[PDB]
């Protein structure tokens, strides 16, 4: 919905750095 | 009658609290946390 | 840390270049030349320990440049010329020592030193400070010894208060004598200024300045300050002036400042600024409510009536500094007679020498400890709610001795988790509430109206000798019923006595153990308490036995209620800090009886809940962090031991 | 037996947060000479000295100079600070004798009691410092003839894995304990902060782990565990944009065992943004709690604050919950609210107005408070409730005379 | 190649501002009382420092 | 409607009132809205200075009342610091001589007029009632945690770091690296 | 009237004798120099400051 996929958009793009 | 018909009270201020007993627990709000400064000292 | 010379392992066989010296350019030696040996400047070693260049480490031209700039800019009154150079300590290697050469400002002939002026400083030490500051050769003398001489004299005056007595100038210098001249100033003019600030939302305060105060008179401050013409200025004079002017109690702030009067350096002008208090204050806290049937916000005339509270405060009633606070709170101002709340406080700090006088109209709701589960499993709690007026006087005397005299007019109610009154206590038998109870009040309907007198006397002679207090303490309390009104005529008296004695079955500490290694002694504590109640005592004023600050290891009212009672306790305390460990260890035994006076109460609560009349307990404990106690105690009426965690010290 | 899911939704959406950082030893940072405060400089110094230590160990004389200079300042500051301790101890042994200093007793407010009846129990010798702090914890209804405080709250705070004042892992812990012969209360909370990068070595990238536990005997006979892992970074959409994400797990362990019982899982986001003249701070959350026997229950929450340049004194906040109970196709239960505040000064008084809208029951709550520290001109409205009381007195006094 | 080290540049800049404040104080003590132009309130300290432009704007 | 430029300090103080009120602007809305819709080693301590955004704000309450006391060693008095009967202030060397001398003079163990007494609850009624009352009323008049001078302090430090980064970059590329690569041959 | 009043009176009298010792020492200290007398305040100020100290 909104706070499952976009709650993993931030998780994936935080994993994209570290 | 209009004032007393809303027996649910005015909404009260939110605090983080424990589930069982409701004692307050500490918060990390940025507009308060950005003013804080600590240091380190040797012990005796 | 500490002399990095294992980094200079680039020795004479570990690196090679054919025609050039090989290695890294390490500093291997720092030599300081031309530094004066005057006492006001640091010597060569801690001058060496503040340079950017370090021995055994590498460097560059920038380090020498910033060292030269920092040394030239730090001591420009004394040196003002540093030259820094390097030289190789050996061929075919890049190791090189760096030397620092200072040429201080010199003064071309000073043979003698003289001190002139200074009519307050006696001749016994002017001779020794003139003898100390002498150089050896007369011909080329550095400037900085000048700065040594006044660094004696100034310090002497700064050791004796006196912040306006200083070495002015040196007036010799043509006959070879360095002659300091001491200036000693005196008070000439005392003036007072009257200001008040203004309350805005700005961060900077603006003022209204008056030539004369509205209440206080201008010569009163000058007479109170004790500032005379022709006197020296002492800092303790300013402290005494602050105390004596600020004694009046009508001042918010006061600034005392002495200034040099630069037209004449032997004068001092003291200026005083004082502010009165602004005593008036009030606070209004309203709330509204509008019901939206549709977009119209219901703007009828009987809709702007609020439901807030009013607070009005005033200090400085009746000329002296006594203050009053008043509060009303109605939740609906079109029907204020529903749940109207009212509060009044009146305080008087300067009623009498060492005495304050107070009055208050207030509320209290607490839990009754009489109706507790003693031998019956479950019991509904009873709540004591008092509302009313109390007026009292307090004295502190003998640095901690306390006397309080109070007169009380109160309304007392007994409740059960709600605003609903009860008249009897009750228990559950199987699933049913029991019958006819012991009564909770004196009128039998659960509400009482009482007029009472309360006296309290406390005598303390207890002091903490490296922790672990010693001495004795006595407390006395009398309650008297004055109403012929729903309450009865009663007299309820309590006396307690605690002695902290040094342990007699052990060797006693001596003075060097107390003062050098800071050892605390081993103590015993002996405690007694007793109480009596005559007349018609109501159930919210019975004595209750058991709990903390009673026999430990019991519930808070587990031993029965009482009309007369006796309580005894003893304890042995050892400090662990004498063996390096933190905290202190103790062991206790305690006891209490109602002296067979359970039958004496109305309704007999000690047999209704099957509580015993007596109880003894013992245990061990550790006190760790200030006044945090961890006990293991053992009930002896049952035979079970429990751990307890408590704050604060008993006895 | 688990708490309602609105509790979790309120707990996971409470504004834009900010984690715990490194604290610096002031005498070695800015070697010798006095300093000032700045977050980026201290954060730079902490990672800079670990880097220079690694390079100095590897060889590298330029790093060895910097690390040795820091060591020199470290030794000098430490010896100075122990000298200050010795001077303070000698001054205390001069001012008092073998006597100790005694704290103020706690003030509990007025009572119908002589108010120094038990004040001698809260005046104790200091101990000065051991690392932890204690406060007493008080209940709402105390016993009648005694002091109301019952429990003790302990607080500890440290920075364990540092080398020479260049710390690693900020850490703190808080435990409330109330023990007597009947009940047992034991609450606890711990936070651990982990710093991955600071500028100029990266962007500011910090994660935080929180754990908490709840024991309350003999009322509940189950214990409560919560764990929160949440991560923040400054950026991701533009320069200096404070974004963060997080997850939360919770359980009610039956009999104390953390392997059995109902569970709660939730996730949250935060962000700030600046478009036009509008600056907004928003956060949102979704919780997927398990019921006692019913199964999945899910909820959505969101908060927003809209800062505004022009009219810089109007505060306005918006809040939303959505509830999804079983039979989800026709039981979507929404709720949203608005809040506005403003502030004036007039008649020598400071006025503040707050307007609140709940939007389920269409009610507007207005509340104005004032404060006049100058005069009693603000009391002219006090004639409003004083009239009606008279109209409720005579009408009583008529009916009491019939 | 060898610029002035910061912490020294700013320290000497602040001490230079202290020197400027003492300069203004001494010059106002010595020259600030004599009147050059009585119609505008121009004094010798303002006039000899080349600040007559400031005085016209101030009036 | 576009973007406010020209933000001065009065704007910042007005916004700082809102930033203060943010914490009380949060309420326990959610279950109330559901109910209303369903019916239908080292030690870490606080800083020695106060906190961030420092400003030397005012100089008003500079004077305090002292008590002239006796000291735990004999023939010494103290109003702010200890004076040693010749008018001088006492030094480090005199304290140890006085302690070694009062070894003998404390051997009589005379206990009278204790140095730190057990403090009562009603110790200073005037002081706890009204000591800095104008500052509390002045905080009731403006509702800002932070002062504008601390904001100017922090902002100017940040602008200084930004500018200094710009000269570091320009110095690096135009001065240091060409010379360093020339010296590399 | 026979046990509590004289004990408190005796303790208070010891307190004023200690205060007079303090002011005698201050006068002796300022007599050791060539200075003036410390100018103590009167008794009304003494009990009023006993209610309104800032430092002990
Ligand atoms: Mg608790």
């Amino acid at each position: 919905k909104f706070i499952f996929w976009a709650a993993m958009v931030y998780a994936t793009l935080y994993g994209n750095y570290e | 009658d209009a004032k007393a018909q809303q027996e649910p009270d005015r909404r009260s201020q939110y605090t983080r609290h424990y589930a069982f007993k409701g004692r307050g627990r500490k918060e990390f709000l940025r507009s308060d946390m950005k003013n804080d400064a600590n240091e380190l000292v040797p012990t005796r | 840390k500490r002399n990095w010379k294992n980094l200079v392992t680039d020795s004479e066989d570990l690196e090679e270049k054919p025609g050039e010296r090989s290695g890294t350019n390490r500093c291997v030696e720092i030599v300081i030349e031309g530094w004066p040996d005057v006492g006001n400047l640091p010597t060569a070693d801690e001058l060496k320990d503040l340079l950017t260049v370090q021995e055994g480490h590498i460097f560059e031209k920038q380090d020498l440049l910033d060292d030269r700039r920092k040394l030239e800019i730090q001591y420009e009154d004394y040196i003002a010329e540093v030259e820094i150079r390097t030289e190789y300590v050996d061929g075919k290697s890049n190791h090189q020592r760096v030397v620092y050469k200072f040429t201080p400002h010199q003064f071309r002939g000073i043979n003698a030193i003289d001190i002139k002026g200074a009519a307050l400083m006696p001749a016994s030490e002017v001779e020794r400070i003139c003898n100390e500051c002498l150089p050896k050769q007369p011909y080329m003398v550095d400037i900085a010894v000048m700065d040594k001489v006044r660094n004696r004299i100034e310090q002497w005056y700064q050791s004796r208060g006196l912040p306006f007595c200083y070495v002015g100038f040196f007036d010799g210098m043509d006959d070879g004598i360095l002659r300091a001249n001491v200036t000693e100033a005196k008070i000439d003019n005392v003036s007072v200024r009257f200001v008040r600030p203004k309350l805005t939302g700005d961060s900077e305060l603006e003022y209204s300045v008056y030539d004369e105060g509205k209440v206080v008179k201008a010569d009163k401050i000058i007479e109170a300050s004790g500032f005379q013409r022709g006197h020296h200025y002492h800092v303790e004079d300013g402290y005494d002036a602050m105390n004596s002017i600020f004694a009046c109690g009508l001042l918010e702030d006061i600034n005392i400042e002495p200034e040099q009067d630069p037209s004449d350096v032997n004068k001092i002008n003291v200026k005083i600024r004082c502010e009165e208090v602004q005593p008036k204050s009030m606070e209004l806290d309203l709330d509204w409510s509008f019901q939206l049937k549709n977009g119209i916000p219901s703007i009828n005339r009987q809709s702007l009536i609020p439901g807030g509270s009013v607070e009005v405060s005033h200090e400085n009633l009746f000329g002296n500094s006594e203050s009053a606070t008043l509060s009303l709170s109605a939740s609906d101002w079109r029907n204020p007679s529903a749940d109207l709340g009212f509060s009044v406080a009146y305080s008087e700090p300067f009623y009498k020498p060492h005495t304050t006088r107070n009055a208050q109209l207030f509320n209290t709701r607490k839990t009754s400890t009489i109706f507790t589960p003693g031998g019956e499993s479950e019991v509904p709690p009873v709540f004591v709610d008092r509302f009313g007026l109390k007026g009292w006087t307090s004295q502190i005397t003998g640095q901690d001795n306390k006397v309080e005299h109070a007169l009380m007019l109160q309304l007392v109610s007994t409740l059960d988790e709600n605003g609903q009154v009860v008249a009897k206590g009750t228990k559950v038998q199987r699933g049913y509430y029991a019958d006819n109870g012991p009564p909770t009040t004196n009128s039998g309907n659960g509400r009482d109206l009482s007029l009472s007198y309360q006296g309290f006397f406390a005598l303390d002679n207890v002091r903490f000798i490296n922790g672990n207090q010693l001495g004795e303490r006595m407390l006395f309390q009398v309650d008297q019923g004055l109403n012929p009104l729903s309450g009865g005529i009663y007299n309820r008296a309590t006396a307690s006595y605690t002695k902290f004695l040094e342990a007699p079955f052990l060797p006693k500490l001596t003075t060097e153990q107390l003062w050098k290694e800071r050892k605390a002694p081993n103590t015993v504590v002996l405690h007694a308490k007793a109480g009596n109640a005559l007349g018609d005592v109501a159930a919210y004023d019975y004595f209750s036995l058991g709990g903390p600050y009673s026999v430990r290891g019991y519930s808070h009212g587990e031993i029965g209620a009482a009309r007369r009672f006796l309580e005894l306790a003893t304890e042995v305390r050892v400090p662990l800090k004498n063996y390096g460990l933190p905290g202190t260890a103790y062991g206790f035994v305690e006891y209490a009886t109602d002296l067979g006076s359970g039958r004496e109460l109305n309704g007999n609560p000690t047999e209704y809940y099957r509580k015993p009349g007596r109880g003894m307990s013992y245990g061990l404990g550790l006190k760790a962090l200030g006044a945090c106690r961890f006990e293991y105690a053992r009930d002896c009426n049952a035979g079970t031991g429990t751990f307890l965690v408590n704050f604060g010290e008993r006895f | 037996r688990l708490p309602p899911m609105t509790f979790f939704v309120e707990q996971m959406s409470e504004g834009v947060l900010k984690p715990e950082g490194w604290a610096t030893m002031e005498t070695v940072a800015g070697l010798g000479e006095e300093v000032t405060e700045d977050e980026g400089a201290e954060s730079f110094n902490h990672v800079y000295y670990r880097q220079m230590y690694e390079l100095a160990v590897a060889g590298d004389p330029w790093a060895q100079r910097e690390y040795a200079a820091m060591l020199r300042a470290y030794d000098k500051g430490c010896e100075s600070y122990r000298a200050s301790y010795e001077e303070a101890d000698v001054d205390a042994n001069v001012e008092y004798g073998v006597e100790s200093y005694v704290v103020d007793p706690i003030d509990f407010g007025p009572s119908f009691d002589p108010e120094d009846m038990y004040s001698h129990r809260h005046a104790y010798a200091e101990a000065a410092d051991a690392g932890v702090t204690v406060i007493p914890s008080q209940d709402y209804y105390g016993p009648e003839h005694d002091d109301p405080l019952n429990g003790i709250v302990f607080q500890y705070e440290a920075q364990p894995f540092s080398r020479h004042g260049w710390g690693g892992v900020p850490f703190d812990l808080t435990v409330c304990c109330e023990k007597d012969k009947t009940s047992l209360c034991l609450q606890g909370e711990t936070h651990v902060s982990l710093v991955h990068s600071v500028p100029p070595f990266g962007p500011r990238h910090i994660t935080q782990v929180t754990g908490s536990w709840e024991v309350l005997r003999p009322n509940i006979k189950d214990v409560m565990y919560q764990l929160e892992v949440d991560t923040f970074k400054d950026g991701l959409l533009g320069k200096s944009d404070h974004a963060g994400c997080g997850l939360m797990l919770a359980r009610l362990g039956e009999g104390g065992d953390p392997r059995k019982g109902p569970t709660a899982v939730g996730v949250r986001l935060q962000d700030t943004l600046r478009v036009g003249p509008f600056k907004l701070e928003a956060c949102a959350s979704k919780v997927a709690v398990q019921g006692p026997t019913g199964g999945k229950e899910e909820g959505w929450g969101a908060r927003a604050f809209v800062g505004y340049d022009w009219l810089p004194g109007l505060g306005m906040a918006f809040d939303f919950i959505q509830e999804r109970t079983p039979e989800e196709g026709g039981k979507r239960l929404r709720g949203y609210g608005a809040n506005f505040t403003y502030d004036w000064e007039a008649l020598g008084a400071a006025f503040g107005m707050e307007v609140d809208y709940v939007a389920a029951s269409e009610s507007v709550f207005v509340s104005v408070n004032a404060f006049s520290g100058n005069d009693y001109r603000l009391g002219w409205l006090l004639l409003l409730p004083a009239v009606n009381y008279f109209k409720e007195t005579v009408s009583s006094l008529w009916a009491r005379l019939r | 190649e060898n610029p002035m080290d910061p912490r020294i540049r700013e320290l000497m800049a602040a001490e230079g501002m202290d020197d400027k404040l003492e300069d203004e104080g001494f010059k106002d003590t010595v020259l600030g009382s004599a009147i050059i132009n009585p119609y505008t309130g121009l004094d010798m300290k303002t006039y000899l420092d080349g600040k007559e432009r400031h005085q016209a704007e101030l009036v | 409607l576009r973007v406010k430029t020209d933000k001065d300090l009065q704007w910042w103080r007005t916004k700082q009132r809102v930033i203060t009120k943010r914490k009380s602007a949060r309420k326990r809305d959610r279950f109330k809205k559901q109910i209303a819709v369903v019916n239908k080693k080292l030690r870490k301590k606080i800083s020695s200075k106060g906190r961030r955004y420092r400003s030397l704000s005012l100089a008003r309450y500079l004077t305090a009342t002292r008590k002239p006391r006796l000291v735990g060693l004999d023939n010494l008095t103290k109003i702010d610091n200890i004076t040693t009967l010749q008018g001088a202030f006492i030094t480090k060397e005199e304290k140890q001589d006085s302690l070694n001398l009062t070894i003998q003079r404390k051997q009589e163990l005379t206990n009278s007029l204790k140095k730190s007494q057990i403090k009562k609850r009603s110790r200073h009624s005037w002081k706890k009632r009204s000591r800095h009352q104008f500052s509390r009323n002045h905080y009731k008049y403006r509702k800002r945690h932070t002062h504008g001078n601390g904001k100017l302090r922090v902002m100017n430090k940040k602008l200084k770091k930004f500018k200094a980064t710009n000269e570091l970059r320009q110095w690096w590329w135009n001065s240091f690296l060409p010379r360093y690569l020339s010296n590399l041959q | 009237r026979r046990f509590l009043h004289p004990r408190l009176d005796d303790n208070q009298r010891r307190v004023e004798r200690e205060e007079e010792r303090v002011w005698a020492l201050r006068g002796q200290q300022r007599r050791a120099l060539g200075l003036h007398r410390p100018h103590r305040p009167d008794k009304d100020a003494a009990w009023r400051l006993e209610q309104m100290y800032d430092d002990d």
